[PDB]
């Protein structure tokens, strides 16, 4: 079990971040009590989505080095990271243990929200297969880590500044693979695999998006900034 | 313009 020490400093310092804000307790069981409605799920879903991106963009703001960029290419790393960020937590939360708890309560909100079964069935697909992984909080922070670090985002003005941020965190997610699963690997280049996957769902995104309608329910200022619209 | 998200970014 390798590990050198600036490796697990930075885990340490990124798992520390990681778990630091959390989503409001309001929110939350706001799923629990309340009830269905295309228009009430709807609504949750799109509240907590708007926290999430929230919690994000601290969690991003104490991300080694970060602050250190050029001001214009930390908003596009956040424009730019915002959705798959989202997908990584979607994952995260939906598969590995069930503390028989609101989670798999979530899951009826998101079916029949407005949303087409027809975008929720690959979806969860995915989540299922990024489950196959059988990822680590670690792995998560990691991953969302360096999908937030992207050096090649569409707007970036210097990628290399982005690269030395991101390597790091590469080569930790990398080490950390051999450590928790070297039965195979191949682990790592699948985990990269599902970061490139993300990036094309991304896109289907953009799309259900403009078709998502939900009687006449706008999206809250932020997500219709950051999603686009 | 993310006017918001800057702001978020500068102090939350
Ligand atoms: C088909 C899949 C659904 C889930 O991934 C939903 C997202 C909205 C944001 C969430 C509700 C995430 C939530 C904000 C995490 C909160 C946390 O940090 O605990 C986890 C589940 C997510 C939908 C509706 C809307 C965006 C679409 O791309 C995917 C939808």
């Amino acid at each position: 079990a390798e590990l050198t020490v600036d490796q697990q400093t930075l885990l340490d310092y990124i798992m520390d971040s990681y778990s630091k804000q959390r989503m409001p307790q309001e929110i939350t069981n706001k799923i629990l009590k309340e009830e269905f409605s295309a228009e009430e799920n709807f609504l949750i879903l799109t509240e907590m989505a708007t926290s999430h991106v929230q919690i994000l963009v601290e969690f991003t703001k104490r991300l080694p080095g970060f602050q250190t960029l050029d001001h214009e290419d930390q908003i596009a790393l956040l424009k730019g990271s915002a959705v798959e960020a989202m997908f990584l937590r979607s994952a995260e939360i939906f598969n590995k243990k069930l503390p028989a708890g609101h989670a798999d309560l979530l899951e009826e909100r998101i079916r029949k929200s407005g949303i087409s079964d027809e975008y929720i069935t690959p979806m969860f697909s995915f989540y299922k297969s990024v489950g196959e992984l059988k990822m680590t909080q670690e792995e998560y922070a990691l991953l969302t880590a360096i999908v937030i670090l992207s050096p090649d985002r569409q707007y970036i003005k210097d990628r290399e500044a982005v690269e030395k941020l991101q390597e790091p965190l590469l080569d930790v997610l990398q080490k950390l693979c051999k450590i928790y699963q070297p039965e195979n690997p191949q682990h790592f280049a699948c985990l990269l695999g599902r970061l490139t996957e993300l990036r094309t769902f991304n896109h289907h995104h953009a799309e259900m998006l403009m078709s998502w309608r939900v009687n006449d329910h706008k999206f809250t200022p932020l997500l219709c900034e950051i999603w686009d619209v | 313009e993310n006017a918001l998200l800057r702001y978020l970014l500068d102090k939350d």
